[PDB]
């Protein structure tokens, strides 16, 4: 019998329009954990880069972590997986809030979606009972009020809902799924969903979910929660208020936005304003704020209550948590209310926060210089506010312009023309990062841009401390008690590691720790993402309550499998490692690892290389990014060596 | 003659409606203690609608064999509630407090013979408490507005039963 | 399919008039209107006007004892009543009970009557009575109140004193 996991996925084929229960192998979860990790190995063995994004055999994924389900805290996360249509690349992406939850007490651990449907449908789950329901009624509406109509249809008043609005219907390549105060936002997943004809899939769970040493279970549970009043009592000293506690980035609690608006550049990524945040800003903003947020709440089985319900006038209910606060007011240089009121539009579309701002600040800085005409704008209004407004229905209906900027600023750029590419320059793989253009390198970030496969900053860091501490004092109070660190060596490099001077960047840490410290942030990452832990108690903050120490036991209590801290660092890197030879089959190498050329002002060509060279040897890669033989082998992926060698990809 | 009488303190403007009491009583009512958990097992239940801001943690009352001749569906400073929205009742009428397979049904007892309410226990954001304080012929009067509504002939052949 | 009723009540549209009380008990008075008394009423309002709360509770199904642990509510800033808003009758307090014997009361919206008369007599409309058809079955086990009556009696007196009695009248 299994325990966690519950041993079972629904296979659908949105074609024939068939739905089967399979029991999964069990060693697949000795070997990869569960969601993002048992995610890929489907992929990787029924997805060949003959495959199209938008081709009916793409494969569209909806995992629980194998932990969600059970008592652990903040163990929530839902991984959506397929490849993407911008990229080109695998895409997975992570949503919060209670639908993973739900599949597992429904009985499952994944949907595996394949095929199309010619006529828009939802799938509905009510336990052992599973079915396709009509969908044509629903078209176009957003993704929450969807949910809604849903709900009432079905009489499931406690039903779970993830959807897609008319953004992904349209198949733009940034839609997103929607689901209460959560989102798989990123990569485009919301348009694969949309593009097989599925608008939704609902949710409802009623029973049991077992975990294999009852008692040992529920005590790492408490000593977590432990932690967190612990914790939440001590917040990190001198560090950004909204990055000094646990949680995802706790936008909605704290008003102070001066590290944010003062150092992240506005517009298309554009504009530096490092005096922008006066007391006047500091009070309309807050102002507006507590006027807008209506409740904290947090996701399924968790005390931190990240997102907020928003409601400003005139405008119906709906949720937000961390940056996508700012980037709408920020791309159209703007203020809070403006960036509340569109948020609430584009959450009902289903966009992702992140890309679309940027989308449409690159639009318009090509209509200013003259790259796009007025007339490719038929209509457009006059002022700022209403621009972004009129633009961002374009783009979700794929009306005109809109039909080019739905694809993202890399495709677009090369659609337009005329030089449109000098102004896509905030993309690593095809995919926006976050508007950040400093001054010094950093050869810890320089490492996550390259290399990071979910090709998103915020989702690779976090372990490690963004900068250092002036007093050596501050450094030991610090290291103190850090009980995460995988090793001792990582107390000693923050030790050394200053402001200014010889141990500071780029120079120090030197390339060896450098490349420890973003194996070690990037790890944690990858074990969230299996166990359906949220990143807000692990990965993410700055001494979590679950770390690379007490999570195996985590692992042996609840799954009731062998597991200590040693096989659970080569479990991560089994999957992370193929994570990174499905990208390899699908075209990826060594020249597409590089950050915007813009990136920061101070470059060093010989250290960055050196960075990336060493970081590869660590992995056990190629000087290419290729994994080597000897690698695959030693991680018990054979089968992917002798693949690469049949493709080519390897040498024999 | 002095009782003590248990109170649970429910500051639903505190709620998150993270659904934790939900995991935690459900988990140690499982047979081993712990050994799994499911919410529709749960003797207290959150009614939980963000698009509402309805939060309202729900505690498993009394059993009752029949439901009521009309349901009641409250308007309170605005929001619009549920149907029996506020009922503790293990009732015919719903899912709630019963057993989501055999239907059978769900008392909280504070969860008796432990240190601690593990639902309070495990609500961080302290939604939750409870308190104690003690407390301090009817029958022939009854039994007239019996006979006085019904008859004297009825209530006779009903006292045998 | 069969149908179902519910009674909506808007508590922000109530003014604590109590007249719904007034024409219930009236009503049920034996015989009908011949005395009156909100104590022995079916519908009992919450009035608490120094905290802005005022809640119409109908009488709901009858319980022999009371919950090992009782609720109270802080809800949008108003702190309810210990069980403010349960509608049994119960052994724990006298709403729902008649106040000179402890017989349960019980809401059957008036019936035999051309409508509840507590909507009727409150003229601001509080109170509305609506219905609908639902597919699930009605798995109740429907019991007269005659005999709900008596069965609360043997419950607190036992079979013994009650039978002396009934046969002595
Ligand atoms: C951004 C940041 C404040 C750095 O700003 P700083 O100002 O410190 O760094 P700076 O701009 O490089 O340098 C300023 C000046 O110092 C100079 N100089 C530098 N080194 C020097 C040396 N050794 N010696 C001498 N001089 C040295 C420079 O030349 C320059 O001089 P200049 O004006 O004359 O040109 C800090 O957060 C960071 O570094 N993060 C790292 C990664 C990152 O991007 N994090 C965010 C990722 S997203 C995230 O986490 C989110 C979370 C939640 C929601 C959303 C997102
Ligand atoms: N396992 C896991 N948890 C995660 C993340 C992640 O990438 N993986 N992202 C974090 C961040 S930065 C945010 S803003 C929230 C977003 O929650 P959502 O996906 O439900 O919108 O998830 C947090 N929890
Ligand atoms: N529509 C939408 N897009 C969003 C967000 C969101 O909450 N809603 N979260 C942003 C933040 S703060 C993060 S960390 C990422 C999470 O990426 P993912 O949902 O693909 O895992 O999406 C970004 N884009
Ligand atoms: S830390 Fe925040 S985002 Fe994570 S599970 Fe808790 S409430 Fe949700
Ligand atoms: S644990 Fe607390 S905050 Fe969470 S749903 Fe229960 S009462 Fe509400
Ligand atoms: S749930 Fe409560 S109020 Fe509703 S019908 Fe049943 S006993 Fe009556
Ligand atoms: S007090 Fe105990 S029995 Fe009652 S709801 Fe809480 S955990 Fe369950
Ligand atoms: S008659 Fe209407 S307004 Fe008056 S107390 Fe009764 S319900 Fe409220
Ligand atoms: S009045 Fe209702 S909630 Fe209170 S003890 Fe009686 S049955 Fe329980
Ligand atoms: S519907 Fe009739 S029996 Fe019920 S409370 Fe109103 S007046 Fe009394
Ligand atoms: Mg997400
Ligand atoms: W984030």
């Amino acid at each position: 019998m299994r325990y966690a996991e519950t041993g079972y996925v629904l296979e659908v084929d949105l074609t024939k329009g068939s739905i089967e229960r399979v029991a999964t192998d069990p060693r697949d979860t000795e070997l990869y954990l569960g969601g993002l990790g048992t995610n890929a190995k489907i992929l990787w063995d029924r997805v060949p880069p003959e495959v199209e994004p938008f081709s009916p055999e793409n494969l569209l994924i909806f995992a629980a972590g194998l932990l969600c389900g059970t008592p652990a805290t903040g163990c929530n996360r839902t991984i959506v997986s397929t490849v993407s249509p911008q990229t080109k690349l695998m895409a997975f992406s992570m949503m919060g809030g209670f639908w993973a939850p739900e599949l597992k007490y429904a009985g499952y651990d994944k949907i595996i979606f394949r095929g199309k449907s010619p006529e828009l449908v939802y799938l509905y789950i009510n336990n052992d009972k599973v079915e396709i329901r009509d969908a044509s009624h629903l078209k176009g509406k957003g993704a929450i009020e969807t949910a809604e109509i849903i709900k009432k249809e079905l009489n499931e008043p406690r039903a779970q809902v993830a959807a897609i609005g008319k953004a992904g219907e349209n198949r733009v390549f940034y839609a997103s799924i929607e689901q209460g105060r959560s989102s798989a936002s990123r990569g485009g997943i919301g348009a694969v969903m949309g593009d097989k004809g599925l608008k939704a899939v609902v949710v409802r769970g009623t029973k049991d979910l077992c975990v294999a040493k009852p008692e040992e279970y529920i005590g790492l549970c408490n000593e977590v929660l432990d932690y967190i009043k612990h914790r939440e009592e001590n917040p990190i000293p001198d560090v950004m208020p909204i990055l000094a506690g646990l949680g995802s980035p706790q936008e909605m609690k704290v008003h102070d936005e001066k590290w944010h608006t003062e150092n992240f550049n506005w517009g298309n990524a554009r504009t530096r304003r490092k005096d922008f945040w006066t007391d006047e800003v500091s009070h309309a903003w807050e102002k507006t704020m507590d006027k807008a947020r209506t409740r904290l709440i947090s996701c399924y089985n968790c005390p931190m209550k990240c997102g907020a319900t928003i409601s400003m006038e005139g405008l119906p209910t709906y949720m937000m948590k961390c940056f996508t606060k700012l980037t709408y007011t920020m791309a159209a240089y703007s203020d809070l209310d403006f960036g509340l009121r569109i948020a609430q539009k584009a959450t009902e579309y289903g966009l992702d926060g992140f890309s679309a701002p940027q989308v449409m600040a690159f639009a318009f800085e090509l209509l200013e210089k003259g790259i796009l005409k007025d007339s490719d704008f038929p209509g457009l209004p006059e002022g700022n506010e209403e621009r972004f407004f009129y633009l961002l229905d374009k783009i979700v209906n794929r009306d005109g312009i809109g039909d080019i900027l739905a694809n993202g600023t890399y495709w677009a750029a090369q659609e337009i023309g005329n030089g449109a590419e000098d102004y896509a320059h905030n993309n690593i793989k095809k995919h926006e990062q976050l508007p950040l253009k400093l001054s010094m390198l950093n050869p810890i970030y320089y490492l996550m841009y390259c290399t990071g496969e979910k090709i998103n900053i915020t989702q690779i860091e976090g372990q490690f401390p963004q900068a250092p501490y002036p007093k050596l004092e501050q450094r030991e109070a610090f290291v103190e008690d850090w009980i995460q660190v995988p090793d001792e060596k990582f107390k000693k490099i923050f030790l050394e590691w200053e402001p200014r001077g010889e141990k500071s960047m780029p120079n120090f840490p030197t390339v060896d720790m450098c490349c420890d410290i973003v194996d070690w942030q990037e790890m944690m990452h990858y074990i969230d993402d299996a166990l359906g832990q949220c990143a807000g108690l692990s990965s993410f903050p700055l001494k979590p309550p679950y770390h690379i120490h007490n999570y195996p036991k985590f692992i042996a209590a609840g799954a009731g499998i062998e597991m200590d801290t040693e096989k659970l660092k080569k479990a991560a890197k089994r999957y992370r490692t193929l994570v990174r030879a499905f990208n390899i089959r699908r075209g990826m190498r060594r020249v597409d690892e590089q950050p915007p050329a813009n990136h920061w002002k101070n470059r060093f060509p010989e250290l960055e290389k050196e960075l990336l060279d060493s970081y590869y040897k660590l992995k056990g890669w190629n000087d290419d990014g290729i994994p080597t033989k000897e690698t695959l082998d030693d991680l018990g992926l054979g089968y992917v060596g002798d693949e690469f060698i049949k493709r080519g990809i390897l040498s024999a | 003659k002095k009782r003590i009488v248990k109170t649970i303190n429910i500051d639903a403007d505190k709620c998150n409606g993270c659904r934790a009491c939900e995991v935690i009583c459900s988990a140690f009512h499982a047979m081993p203690p712990y050994s799994s958990n499911n919410p529709a097992r749960s003797r207290v239940r959150v009614v939980r609608d963000p698009l509402r801001d309805i939060y309202v943690p729900l505690y498993a009352g009394e059993y009752t064999e029949s439901e009521c001749i009309g349901r009641d569906k409250f308007i309170i400073d605005g929001k619009e509630y549920d149907e029996c929205g506020f009922c503790r009742a293990s009732c015919p009428s719903r899912d709630l407090f019963r057993e989501p397979d055999s239907g059978l049904p769900l008392k909280c007892d504070l969860c008796d013979g432990e240190p601690e309410p593990l639902c309070v226990k495990w609500c961080l954001v302290g939604a939750l408490s409870v308190t104690e304080r003690e407390v301090e012929t009817e029958m022939e009067i009854g039994l007239e507005s019996l006979i006085s509504r019904f008859g004297a002939d009825v209530v006779a052949d009903t006292v045998e039963q």
